[PDB]
């Protein structure tokens, strides 16, 4: 489905009720003068979809309660409504088509739309860039583990191991006991004990004692046995789970890379991939390697690239990370700010090229050579006046290209 | 500047009318027919009104989802830009 409208009540800026309307748009960018509410879009969005990236302080103050909702037409296409409140005491309260519920049901409503809090298939910070731009090998293993769901084996995963480990050393100690008590009957037995008994309870304890070291070998063996069969099928899941998202975002990351590079001057764009760093049978275990070179460029290190190219890489990866779990929408931050006109064109061309049904985008533009190219245009201003930021719409698809 | 040249355009439609449509003030400033404005002029003008009314020099009213924009005069306008 798609975002059709989210509706704001006095939300940080904004006093009394607003809409940030789509409508039937596809591609609609958020935009406005410094100071005029603009920044608190993402927040609105983040807010009623629930990332926790201070509730009472969200409340509108002159210088007493606030809401957000956001409105979704799914394919059928029938009405979801998610509304999320903060209340006089700073609590939240979720309500799902104007119905009361708890935080978990909240999620799963969204999760059933493919809108993924702990994947954030859907959106795209500004410092999300800064933050996959400067990352380690391990850094970005474990953010592959946390959106392809196998992280959630991490823990498991690794007190299973424990497990087998003890187990195995126990097994080994039991063992050796036995092969010392069999050891000691060939020396009692040498000792002709039959004719010491026919001229003994003691022998009796041996019998026991040789059936104790028996049955509790016997244990030690099964305690591994489950211990070990546990352990490889918890392996089993968080590597499948890994590898699945892995094997996209390393078929994908080559095109994406591409897409983002090529120009006029360099039409087959530059080149990227991803690899496990080390050699291993547990590939979640080892960093990836993140390798992006712009056009004409080949060094074994990014960090000699610029600020431009390491953002385009990052964002790069950031797309093909999100395309493993496609979002219905994608909201995108301000990353056009900090871009040169080049970098700015080639993130409208492929906005254009995948906005539509399927993939909407939402995004927070600076720069005209990008919001001008939008379906639509949510413009945010300050009324001065009344000391609250305003919204306008203007559909940009009534006029013509050129 | 492009937020003077939208204040002087706004303050001749203003000076006689109280409200301006902004499709006419755009049609003005693109200085050709409406069926010929392009997108990237409709785009300046529209990021100059917002700019314009965080300044306090106008006030704008929209009523319907993508429905005509209403602009109208401040005293403000006639004294910067």
């Amino acid at each position: 489905g798609k975002l059709i409208r989210l509706e704001l009540f006095n939300f940080k800026s904004y006093k009394g009720h607003h809409t940030l309307l789509f409508g039937d748009s596809y591609f609609t960018s958020i935009i406005g003068p410094n100071g005029s509410g603009k920044s608190n879009s993402m927040d609105a969005i983040s807010f009623v979809l629930g990332i926790k990236s201070n509730l009472r302080d969200l409340i509108y103050r002159g210088r007493k309660t606030a809401w957000v909702m956001a409105v979704y037409e799914d394919d059928a296409g029938e009405l979801h409504r998610w509304k999320r409140t903060i209340t006089a005491n700073g609590t939240s309260e979720y309500r799902i088509n104007d119905r009361v519920v708890n935080a978990q049901q909240y999620n799963e409503a969204l999760e059933k739309e493919n809108i993924l809090i702990k994947a954030r298939n859907f959106l795209v910070f500004q410092g999300d860039v800064e933050a996959i731009a400067s990352q380690s090998p391990q850094d970005l293993t474990r953010l592959i583990e946390q959106i392809s769901g196998s992280l959630e084996y991490k823990e498991e995963y690794e007190r299973l191991e424990e497990e087998v480990r003890q187990a195995t050393e126990e097994q080994a100690y039991k063992l050796q006991r036995r092969r010392a008590a069999n050891s000691e009957i060939k020396q009692y037995m040498e000792q002709s004990p039959g004719l010491e008994v026919l001229f003994m309870d003691r022998l009796d304890h041996v019998r026991k004692q040789l059936e104790q070291t028996e049955q509790e070998f016997e244990a030690s063996k099964a305690k591994l046995r489950q211990a070990r069969e546990s352990f490889q099928a918890v392996k089993q899941k968080r590597l499948e789970l890994f590898n699945k998202a892995f094997t996209h975002i390393q078929e994908q990351i080559t095109h994406v890379y591409k897409e983002l590079t090529r120009s006029e001057a360099y039409p087959l764009g530059g080149q990227a991939y991803l690899d496990i760093e080390e050699d291993t049978d547990t590939p979640f275990l080892s960093g990836v390697k993140y390798h992006a070179m712009p056009p004409l460029k080949r060094f074994r290190d990014m960090e000699h690239l610029s600020g431009g190219e390491k953002t385009m890489a990052a964002l790069a990866l950031l797309f093909a990370i999100h395309s493993y779990q496609p979002s219905p929408f994608f909201v995108l931050d301000e990353v056009d700010a900090a871009l040169d006109n080049a970098n700015v064109e080639k993130i409208k061309k492929y906005i254009r090229e995948h906005a539509g049904p399927g993939m909407q985008f939402i995004v927070i533009s600076l720069k005209p050579a990008l919001f001008q190219a939008s379906e639509s245009l949510i413009g945010v201003y300050r009324d001065q006046e009344a000391n609250t930021s305003r919204t306008l719409t203007l559909d940009l698809r009534k006029y013509r290209h050129h | 500047k492009a937020i003077v040249q939208m204040a002087k355009i706004l303050r001749k439609e203003l000076s006689e009318e109280k409200e301006v449509i902004f499709t006419d003030v755009l049609k003005s400033q693109a200085n050709t027919e409406p069926e010929n404005i392009t997108k990237r002029e409709a785009s300046r003008g529209f990021f100059d009104i917002l700019s314009l009314a965080t300044e306090g020099c106008i006030g704008l009213s929209q009523t319907e989802a993508f429905g005509n924009i209403k602009i109208d005069a401040k005293p403000a306008l006639f004294e910067r830009f």
